[PDB]
């Protein structure tokens, strides 16, 4: 379904 | 609050005078929500998650309340697939996990 | 065990015999690890996040222990950036978020 991984700003 | 993960841990927060509905994230490194207006200057930015990156607005040092507690900080506004909360804002109104 | 969140919530799981850090992530719904060749039947699934979607192998009742505690549970497989551990999991071994 939804997975919301999120890494640091780029 | 203590929150279980029966369910996805959404909450009420107060951003730019709005209410809206977040996901408390621990696997996010910044809070991102979805396309909206905030006052102040942003800047370009990108951020990546499981299907990649994305472009994104950013904005400093914004107040956010969240469940009740006060925040300010980093907010990130794009085509996120839901308003996240993440670990900056987490952190701030001392968010753990246990058990 | 309680982890703060001022860096990334990665602790040490067991799944197939190896071990393997992955993250704590509240904002995922199924867990989701790194490419490895796991043995038994799978099926295809989609699974999204910011950037977009993804194609991944599911495995069910697949045993992973999250630092210490016993879990099992269903397991994506695919092309992520990081190992995940979502809330298919986290319940299973009492985990909650808490300010």
């Amino acid at each position: 379904r939804q997975v919301n991984f999120l890494g640091k700003i780029n | 609050p203590q929150i279980t993960l029966w369910k996805r841990p959404l909450v009420t927060i107060r951003i730019g005078g709005q209410l809206k509905e977040a996901l408390l994230n621990t696997g996010a490194d910044d809070t991102v929500l979805e396309e909206m207006n905030l006052p102040g200057k942003w800047k370009p930015k990108m951020i990546g998650g499981i299907g990649g990156f994305i472009k994104v607005r950013q904005y400093d040092q914004i107040p956010v309340e969240i469940c009740g507690h006060k925040a300010i900080g980093t907010v990130l506004v794009g085509p996120t697939p839901a308003n996240i909360i993440g670990r900056n804002l987490l952190t701030q109104i001392g968010c753990t996990l246990n058990f």
